[PDB]
Order: structure tokens, then sequence, then C-alpha cells
């Protein structure tokens, strides 16, 4: 019950006053009920009775065995002042440490067995009506904690977690964890002495004003927890279950892939490429989506990976952290987590929002941020690249990049660079003067070449844009060219595309022109000022 | 002694800035710091009713301090730092030959922070995997890494400073955040001297000081450069050119006819084109143009600094602080030179602090950098090698540049 707990102040956000809400009557079978719900907590303290003095006022409703009590604090929670942010995100059960022991104890009625700070109990008033409306109304306030207000579950957090500190001090070779109204506490004592500790908690919490699950009631494992299952010497994602249905509508589609990047922790090569493209289309709401052909095959492999049920390990922080990357296909990744050969501490897949190795840095990002998280160290990285091309490519980056300690593995689909370009024009090769151009309304393009031994070229186009065609420029003088080629264009837009020695796109013409440079034997690339009179002669005929 | 009492800018909430994770290692060192504190009274654990937060890091000798990064809370208390207890910048130390940069924030922590400001300044160090709610402090004392501590104690400073500045009337003495510029333009081994003059003498009024030899005669806006080449191609040409066409952005008076009609007729790019006088004309008048300074390139204390910086390779990074584009207030170069031994991420890291005391040094305000590197990647490790008391603010860019050796 309430608590010989020291209250947490609280005041209204600055400058502002107290509820004073409406409270239309209801149904005299539901002012029956609460009435006698209403006074059975305020004999146990939880609620007292007040006259008209206090001008605040809240609304209170009912709902259903019994009935029970309810308070839409909404207005008060507006007016209360900011609190420190209950604590965002969970657990993972990778970075959990195996115990020999794990109990599972739910307080119950939490945030009434906490006080309320005295000076802002006026503010959680409200009004039972009298049936008969004219009647006088009964005026209760809180003395508690009240359910689902603002600063309940940030007091409650701070009363438990102080109400643990002298327990925790007597007793260092247990564990416990905090997470709303449970306590996790594990142990590697035997188990008569951990059964002992844990009543040893329970009495200390009930001295405290806060009950707790007898022995007979403590859960057992494994533990359905926030969607997982915990078993005493593995964890995996509670049973996932996939729809097989015939339509399928914008919600539909949202769980689905839900569902599956969810079972992506733990089950390995989990894709979501071609079944998200499909929301990505537009906002529609709940609009039918005709299920991809694409999709369809990634559905069936995920549906061939999930049919089988898959564990992970915990963590053992003697083991070193490993991880693993493997590349999938257009732009999709999965890695994971271990620290010894046939269990994984946990898995996942990253996906491009480019080239073959920038996406993969940005994995290496993706998976060292999460381990940090975890953990709090950062793995050692098995990568299908070897060193001399990690080595090529930073160097020559715009980019600063940093790769922790990492190992090669030479497990294909190996990470390589397709192509470079060269760094000096090629002597011996033919000099392309290349550029391009069309319409914003007609739409309408050209694009050709001009080469030095006189060669030269014009194609017309349809469906095409500025910096469509001059990238077709580019593609021409790779059609039409030796081994050994130096290409010359006044478009920044494709010297920059070529320069970032893309691997692959959607940009069907950019993979042409990969096949062409990866084709080539030596290409060299350079930019002139546009219009400005040196060898761009050939603008004149595609103009 | 008596606080100083802060109000913040009006209509102004406080920080309320999410903490990163840490390293195992780091929470660890974190957990130090702040028991040895909060047994000396410095800072206070505090309970839920206080929202706001501002996040902590832990960097490095061989001993971990602790920093924690006042960015948000500095702007949102400007007023009480630069317009009410303002530190005036003194013109004259960026002209000294030589400034020594002596750490002085130890003198805040015995100065007690005003009782209704201390909420604004909780910080949290993390727990690994959520797995408990965090630790949370607020600062008793004026905390390093605020801007309004040294402001608060100028005062004291002014004084402390008295017998010295009488002493050596030709000395320049600084003071931001947590730190003090002497300049002098002694011998080094003078200079050297007058510093643990200065050491002594503020160990002798209660003022402990640990124990960076900046020169900002060689600190102007750098000229840009053609090669010099014995020989030109059809390609050299068009380097050149591009180069040149760039910088009319610039100095509009780059006069770049007669090289354009070099090589009018469509050549190939290793054809060795000759040189015309018509054309060398058009080279050497640009070169002139080059020597000299720009036009209309000064400081508008109302703007703010922007630094850009651009990786070069081979451990050379270039940079270019401005206010509005293309009028460069300053430019230089970075070069890490230790191979085996320096990484992409630390050079960016001593770039980023080298340039900020360039601008602490020239102007008394830090600009905001333009960083070649990706954000997570960059949130992640610019702890590993930080080594300054103060932040400056940050972005970052996606966009390549053109040409590199554009800048050099
Ligand atoms: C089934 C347990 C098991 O046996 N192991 C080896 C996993 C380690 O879990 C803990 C370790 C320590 Cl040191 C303390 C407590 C631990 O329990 C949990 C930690 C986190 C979240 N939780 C949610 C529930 C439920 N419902 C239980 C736990
Ligand atoms: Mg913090």
């Amino acid at each position: 019950p309430i608590s010989p707990i020291e209250t947490v102040p609280v005041k209204l956000k600055p400058g502002m006053d107290g509820p004073k809400v409406k409270q239309w009557p209801l149904t005299e079978e539901k002012i029956k009920a609460l009435v006698e719900i209403c006074t059975e907590m305020e004999k146990e303290g939880k609620i007292s009775k007040i006259g008209p003095e206090n001008p605040y006022n809240t609304p209170v409703f009912a709902i259903k065995t019994k009935w029970r009590k309810l308070v839409d604090f909404r207005e008060l929670n507006k007016r209360t002042q900011d609190f420190w942010e209950v604590q965002l995100g969970i657990p993972h059960p990778a970075g959990l440490k195996k115990k020999k022991s794990v109990t599972v104890l739910d307080v119950g009625d939490a945030y009434f067995s906490v006080p309320l700070d005295e000076d802002f109990r006026k503010y959680t008033a409200f009004t039972i009506p009298s049936i008969n409306n004219e009647t006088p109304g009964i005026r209760y306030q809180y003395n508690v904690l009240p359910q689902g207000w603002k600063g309940s579950p940030a007091i409650f957090q701070s009363s438990m977690t102080k109400i643990l500190e002298p327990f925790a001090a007597q007793n260092p070779d247990i564990v416990i964890y905090q997470y709303m109204d449970d306590l996790y506490v594990g142990s590697d004592l035997e188990i008569g002495q951990h059964r002992t500790k844990i009543e040893e908690l329970r009495q200390h919490l009930l001295r405290w004003g806060l009950t707790t699950p007898d022995k007979k009631h403590q859960k057992e494992p494994p533990f359905l927890w926030m969607g997982y299952e915990l078993h005493p010497d593995k964890w995996t994602v509670q049973p996932i279950v996939l729809p097989e249905k015939d339509s399928w509508t914008v919600n539909d589609i949202q769980k689905l892939v839900g569902k599956l990047n969810w079972a992506s922790q733990i089950y390995p090569g989990i894709k979501v490429r071609q079944l998200s493209k499909l929301l990505r289309g537009t906002k529609a709401l709940t609009e039918v989506i005709p299920l991809t052909e694409e999709a369809e095959l990634e559905l069936a492999e995920n549906r061939e990976i999930l049919k089988e049920p898959v564990h992970g390990v915990y963590y053992d922080p003697s083991k070193d952290l490993i991880a693993e990357i493997q590349k999938q296909g257009q732009g999709q990744w999965t890695y994971q987590i271990y620290q010894e050969p046939f269990k994984n501490l946990k898995t996942g897949k990253y996906a491009r929002m480019t080239n073959d190795v920038k996406q993969l840095t940005e994995a290496v990002q993706k998976i060292t941020t999460e381990s940090i998280v975890i953990w709090g160290k950062t793995p050692k990285f098995k990568l299908p690249i070897q060193k001399e091309t990690w080595e090529t490519w930073w160097t020559e980056y715009w980019q600063a990049t940093w790769i922790p300690e990492w190992e090669f593995v030479n497990t294909p689909p190996l990470v390589k660079l397709w192509y470079q370009l060269e760094k000096e024009p090629i002597v011996g090769a033919e000099t392309f003067y290349v550029d391009g151009a069309a319409n914003r309304e007609t739409k309408l393009g050209k694009a050709g070449y001009v080469t030095n031994k006189g060669r030269q070229k014009v194609v017309p186009l349809t469906n095409t844009t500025n910096q469509k065609t001059e990238l077709q420029a580019i593609y021409l003088a790779l059609q039409d060219s030796g081994l050994e080629v130096n290409i010359v264009t006044d478009s920044q837009y494709a010297l920059g595309i070529i320069q970032a020695q893309p691997d692959k796109s959607e940009s069907e013409l950019v993979n042409q022109i990969i096949e062409q440079l990866i084709k080539k034997e030596k290409v060299y690339l350079a930019w002139v000022p546009a219009h400005k009179g040196i060898g761009g002669n050939e603008q004149v005929d595609k103009l | 002694i008596e606080t100083v009492p802060v109000k913040l800018k009006p209509g102004m909430d406080g920080p309320k800035v999410k903490q990163w994770p840490l390293t195992e290692e780091k929470i660890k060192a974190l957990v130090e710091i702040c028991t040895e504190m909060e047994k000396e009274g410095k800072i206070s654990k505090i309970g839920p009713e206080n929202p706001y937060n501002t996040p902590v890091f832990a960097i490095k000798s061989t001993k971990w301090r602790k920093l924690v990064d006042f960015r948000e809370l500095n702007k949102r208390t400007q007023d009480f730092w630069e317009v009410q207890l303002g530190i005036p910048h003194p013109a004259g130390l960026k002209k000294k030959k030589s400034v020594t940069v002596l750490d002085v924030g130890d003198a805040y922590f015995s100065v007690p922070l005003d009782e209704d400001f201390r909420k604004y300044t909780a910080f949290t160090i993390p727990s690994i995997n959520n797995e408990t709610p965090g630790i949370r402090y607020q600062y008793n004392v004026l905390p390093q890494g605020w801007k309004g501590s040294p402001a608060i104690f100028q005062s004291s400073m002014t004084k402390i400073l008295e017998p010295f500045k009488k002493q050596n009337p030709d000395i320049v003495i600084y003071q931001y955040m947590d730190d003090l510029y002497v300049g002098s333009d002694l011998e080094i081994g003078q200079h050297r001297t007058k510093i643990e003059e200065l050491r002594q003498h503020l160990l002798r009024w209660g003022l402990t000081t640990p124990d960076y030899e900046l020169h900002p005669d060689k600190w102007t806006v750098q000229p840009i450069v053609l090669p010099e080449k014995d020989s030109w191609t059809v390609n050299d040409i068009q380097k050149l050119v591009g180069k040149l066409n760039w910088a009319s952005q610039i100095y509009p008076g780059i006069k770049v006819r007669q090289l354009s009609k070099l090589l009018r007729g469509t050549k190939a790019l290793t054809e060795v084109i000759p040189l015309t006088e018509e054309a060398e004309l058009e080279l050497a008048e640009n070169r002139e143009i080059l020597k000299e300074p720009v036009h209309g390139v000064y400081y508008d204390p109302s703007k703010d600094l922007i630094a850009e910086i651009q990786k070069q390779g081979q451990g050379q990074w270039t940079y270019q602080i401005y206010q509005e584009p293309f009028k460069n207030l300053k430019t230089g170069k970075y070069a890490r030179m230790r191979g085996a031994h320096t990484n992409d991420v630390k050079q960016l890291t001593e770039a980023v602090q080298k340039i900020t005391t360039e601008s602490i040094v020239i102007w008394g305000k830090t600009p905001k950098f333009k960083l070649p590197i990706q954000k997570e990647t960059w949130e992640t490790w610019w702890t590993e090698y930080w080594q300054a008391t103060w932040i400056p603010e940050w972005e970052f860019v996606n966009t390549p540049p053109l040409v590199k050796l554009w800048y050099q």
C-alpha cells in the first residue's frame, strides 16, 4: 500500500492552473459501482474526501465479473511539468549474461503503492455525480501515483530504484533488472540460496508496501517477455505467424514487414527488399496493392527460413565478440553476432537507403553502433573484402572513414571494385568530345560525340532529361571505342556519377555504362568548363 | 561566496539532449569521476522531477577526464555570457609571434553555482543494454565547458592576473572557456620562461595548472597556385582553364580568352600543344591577380564563421574559414606526420581542433564545421582523439568536392 517512501515534489508547468473539467452525469448503475470501489480504496488511504474548497476537478468513468474505475487525466497531463524520460527502449536478450537462476517479480498495484507529493494532490480532484444531478456531489482526491498520470511511471521508477538500494548493498552477488512494474533477479547461487534471497527480497519489498508474487505464483521459464522466448540457456523470438491471404491492404503489408524484421534479429537471411518496395509507392492508408512477382519469391524464401525454429545464445564477457557480414544483392546485407561458431548471439540486416564498398562501410557502422548499445564494446569483424581492396578505396575516397580491427573471410560473394578510371589521359587512345541535351517541355533529346580522329555521331532521344542524355553521351563513346578511350564532358553530373564508382543501380542506363567500363581496359574521364570554347564544338552538333 | 544569479533568455527552456551510449570502459571511467566529484560537493544526484539533460563523455595522458557537451545550454544562455558578462576579445593576440595555451578550468570548481540554475546542468551516465535507468547528477559548482563559468569568474581572474600584467605589460592574455591564451614576441626560450612565471604566479594564488606553442605570424589566407610545368598538354590546358574559371568566382578579373583559343580544334588529350605569347600573357597576368588578396574581405561579427575541410590524401587536409561564400577570411592546411600511427578520423579530429584554436585566437569565436564524414561514424569515434574542453558545432556533408586540387 501507500509507502513510507519520500515523495517526489511535482509542480505544474509555469504559469498554469490545475484542471477544472466538466463532469456530465452518467448511468445510475455506474454511479453505484463507482462508490462501491471508490470508498473501498479510501479506507486503504489511496484517496480521500475533500469539500468544494478546492476548485479543480477531473472526470471519472466506469468499465467492465465486476467494474473498474478510470480517470482520463488528459487535461491534467497537459498541465504538469515534464519529468525525466521513462527509459526508452528495452534490454536485448543478446546482451544478458547466463545466470544460473532468474526469478521474475511483478509488483502489484505499483503506482497506487507510492505516495503522491502532498502539495500537488489538490490537482487530482474529481466528483462522483448524485444521480439526481441536482443532488450534491462527493469530492475525492488522490494520495498516490494516479493511474496513467504523466508523473506516475517516472516517480514510481525512482521510488523502486531507491527502495532497491539497501538490499542491493547487503547482497552484491544478485542482480536486479528493473522494467516498468517488474523485477528480474538473476544469481549464480545454488538454487536453495537463490530461493532464500528471493524471499528476502519479497519481504524487504513488502515492508516498503510493494506486494509481489509468492514462489507458487513466480512465473516459470521459458519467459514470454516483450515478444521473446527466454529459455534458461537460449532466447528466441516468440512464435511468428505469417498469413496466407489473397488480397493485401496497406496496413496488411505494414504488419507483415514488421513481423519479418522482428524475426531478423535471430533468423538469418530474412529479406524485406521487394516486400517494402510496395509500400514506398504511395502514402495510401488502406488501398489494396497487388502482390508483385518478385515480392512473392521473397515471401516464399522468408517462409522457408521461418519454417524451422532458430535460437540464440546469451553473452559471456570472457569470450570475445565477433560480427560477420554477408552481401545478399541489390543493396541487401546480412550479418551475425556470435562468440562461438554454432550459435549466434543475434543476427540482422542492413539495406541501402552507391558503391559496394561504401555500403559495407555503412554496415560496419550500423553493427558498431548496435554493439556499443548492447554490450559496451565493439566487435572484431570478419569481412568479405581483400585488405588491399579496402586500403585502395579509402585512401582515395573523399570522406574520412574508419575501419575497426577486421579480418578477410574468403566467402563469396566477395566485395570488389569493378573498374578504375585513369588518373591521367591515355597516349595512343582516341579522345571523345561528348555532349548531350534535351528540352524541358519537349522531352526530346540528342546525344553524340566528336573524336580527334574526326569521327562523329548524334543519336535522337525520346523521353529524356538533360541529365539522362549527358549519361547517354558517355555511353555512346564507350560503345564506339577501343579498349582504351579518353572521354571529355561538360557535365559535372555525369562526371560525378561515374567517379563515384557505383557498383549498380536501378537506373539501367548507369548499369549499361558500368558493364561498358568493366569491359574497357583503360578509361580516362576528364572535365572541362561548359560553353568555354575548347573542343566543346560537339555541343553545337547536339544543340 | 555569493552566487551570481543566472537568468535564461526569456521563453527558453533548458537543455533536453539525449545521451549517447558509451563503451563500458568509458561508463566505468565516468562512474569513477562522478563518485569523487559528488564526494567533494561538486555535483549531486537528482530525481525524476528534473527533466533536463546534457550529454557527457570521457576523453584523455593516461587518465580519464570527463568532458560535458554544453553546446545546447550555451546557446540557451547566450545573453548571460556574451551580452551581460561578455569577455572582450583582444585584437592583438593574433599578431603575437607566440601563443601558449594554459588550462585553467580548475578555478571554476570552487565557485558555487546559483541554486536556481543547477537544474539545467543535469547529465546522465548511461547504462549498457538499458539494464538500469541511468545515474543522474546536476552541478553544484560552475561547470567546466559552460560559457557562463568563465564569464562569472572573470572578476576573480582579472584580479589574480593584475600583478603579472603590470610586471609584463607587453604579454597579451585572453580567456576562452577554460583556457588562457598568452602571446608574447619574446624568443621561444624567453616565452617559455615567462609562461612558467605565470604558472608559478597562478599557483601562488591557488590556481592549479597541469604539468601548444602556436605561431599566428604565418596565419593568413593562403594563395591559390597554378601548377608550374615545363611542358603543357591538351589535358593540362584543360585542367588549367577549369581551375582559373572557378577562381573567377573569387577574382572576377581573371582574363582568359587567349587560352580558350589556344587549342580550338578537337585534339587528343595527350596532344602536347605549344605556348602562345598572346596566351602566355593571359597566364602571367592571371598569376599576378593570384598574388594579391581579395577585395571586400572583412570579418562581420554579426554573422557566424563557417569552416569547410577537404580530405586531400597522403595525410593532407585543406581548410577554408569564411562567412559568405568565396570571401575567405582564412585558409590553410594540416598534415599529420606519423604513418602507421595515424588514421583518417584521427586526422579529421586533430584538424578540427587546430582550426578551432586558430579561430579562437583570431576572433574569439568558434566556427561551425562542414565535416566530410558520415554522421553516425563521427558521432561514434570523435571522443577517441578529442583533446579539447570546448566543442564547436558541426554538420555533415554528403556531396563531394569537384576538384580537390582546386584548394591544393
Ligand atoms: C530466463 C532467464 C535466463 O535464464 N537467462 C540466463 C537470461 C538472463 O536474464 C537475466 C540475467 C540477470 Cl543477471 C538478471 C535478470 C535476468 O532476467 C531478465 C533480464 C532482462 C529481461 N528479463 C525479462 C524477463 C521476463 N519475463 C526476465 C529478464
Ligand atoms: Mg548525459
